[PDB]
């Protein structure tokens, strides 16, 4: 039942900015880490960043100055803002929540799952950047 | 590490205003066994489901146990307005809560029976004027300010109690009143389960 | 700095209804008791009711069935709905917060006061009922 | 009953990752005295004023003390983004909180000096899938999960540490890195204060 859905994908001309979404389903509250990753075809998955509810973020040091991560705790969506997008950035952008100390809970049902022993991976979205 | 519900199964249970709280952290519980030892007459929960508690893991489990008549099961919840909710026991209803009413079987010799059932009809505070009354309604997860002046078992219904508060406390008197309900053949008890979500979560799991 | 102000009083005809309000001035939050009282010239101050933030209410039996009390909390206002007023109910209506477990706190400033030994009374509002 | 700040003045203060916390309730305090014993360099508060702590009564006072270079004074708060805030120490900012930076006087012999200042550059969990980094950002009022694999004093800058997680935990590895700053002639320590408005029983309260 618990899943993450990415959005905002598509085509951007070079120099453009796109903000993507990773909405989560089946959890009222997440005390865990939500993170963004990019995989190019023929290339390994690379961490973009990790965010927690307080607003604390980690960037990969290559996404410095261009990539930003935000979270809406209500409306459980994590976001990635990518700026000065260039052709090389074309890749599949995926999102994950889990493996991170806190817990995922549904206050309506009473469900709880520990993120330390659990993780959810989003389906993916494609950003194609063209000249 | 199993959760120890042993303090409950040994001794005369406290009256509602003197509820005994067992906080369980880093333990595993089977509430089916505890309730199995008793004849449950109601298992009503708010913001949680009896069975979700048994199927999921929470940071802490709090069980508060007390001697309570089934005559007053309606009155125990905040749904019914009256003395128990106003001046004796209040749970954090918005938080996940369960209220259980059970009768102690003849087999359970270790849970002894009090001589009667007792509750505080009113806890009020007369002020320095000697006229003004500020009713002292119970806060949640806390005892009455009147537990000091109110007896553990009330001798007669309508008994009245008094304490003079020190000038530092704002002065005045603390006044209280008590009510008595007759004891049943088998002790009827009340249980309050409140569970808490947290960053760790895996502290009080089931099985 | 810290005060409670009563408004909503006036002249009403028998069988009339009035809504009175007591509003706090110097405190962001109250976990203390808030209460309504009535005093008549040459007469005793009498409790109408006391309310806590959760809504728990104790009502003097005399006013019970007619008067209803509520607390906004976000706006620190306690309300008295007097219904089926009679001329006998004519009196000064005063409000108090205090002499109860709890505290009055201004999140801004950092002011904190313990209500076991602290209270705020009110000047009052006059409700006269006539024929 | 005066609050006991004695544990702070005796012993080598711990590093930021292994910070030591004293939780005070039902005590009266003189923060002017504790800071009298030290040379204060900065005392910046967020949702409180230093004056209001000394002029008002609150439920709890939490003092977390650690050895911290004033070289990195900016990095301690979440206003500045970097390793200490992300993986070492986080206050429950938004709640009344104060951060103080101090240099231990020659007179304070009881507070001994560490061999070097040390901190966690990164604490991360590599997954079994080799999906790789899921960085373990610190939780407020809690310690980094890598304090187990990171030494109390890091031997060299760039030191890297590893633990293998159990199959039950999800497999994979916990990886961390260390960074070192040299020790000053007089120890520079950092103090974190979090005051809680609380409900009743405002108990910590000035002298």
């Amino acid at each position: 039942q618990v899943q993450l859905q990415e959005s905002g994908g598509g085509s951007v001309q070079t120099g453009g900015s796109l903000r993507l979404s990773c909405a989560g389903s089946g959890y009222t509250d997440n005390s865990c880490s939500m993170g963004w990753y990019r995989q190019a075809p023929g290339r390994e998955r690379e961490l973009i960043g990790t965010i927690i509810s307080d607003g604390t973020t980690y960037y990969s040091d290559a996404v410095k100055g261009r990539f930003t991560i935000s979270l809406d705790n209500a409306k459980n969506t994590v976001y990635l803002q990518m700026n000065n997008l260039k052709p090389e950035d074309t890749a599949m952008y995926i999102c994950n929540t889990g493996w991170s100390q806190g817990s995922l809970v549904n206050r309506t049902t009473g469900w709880t799952r520990d993120c330390w022993s659990f993780g959810i991976w989003g389906q993916g979205t494609q950003v194609t950047v063209s000249s | 590490v199993e959760c120890d519900f042993s303090p409950l199964l040994s001794g005369t249970p406290p009256q509602v205003y003197n509820f005994k709280r067992l906080v369980f952290t880093n333990c595993n519980y089977n509430l089916t066994k505890l309730l199995s030892l008793f004849s449950v007459n109601d298992f009503t929960c708010s913001q949680i489901s009896p069975a979700a508690i048994a199927s999921n893991c929470y940071s802490s489990l709090i069980l508060d146990y007390f001697s309570y008549p089934l005559s007053m099961k309606s009155d125990l919840s905040v749904s019914s307005a009256g003395p128990i909710s106003q001046f004796n026991y209040k749970q954090s209803f918005s938080n996940p809560t369960c209220l259980i009413l059970a009768t102690v079987p003849h087999n359970l010799t270790t849970i002894t029976k009090p001589l009667k059932y007792s509750y505080i009809n009113k806890c009020s505070r007369l002020l320095s004027d000697d006229r003004t009354e500020v009713p002292q309604l119970v806060n949640a997860n806390q005892y009455s300010p009147c537990v000091s002046i109110v007896p553990s078992t009330v001798w007669e219904d309508g008994d009245y109690y008094r304490k003079q508060l020190s000038p530092l406390e704002g002065g005045g008197w603390l006044v209280a009143s008590g009510s008595t309900v007759a004891m049943t053949e088998q002790l009827q008890m009340g249980f309050g389960i409140t569970v808490q979500y947290g960053t760790d979560t895996n502290s009080v799991c089931p099985k």
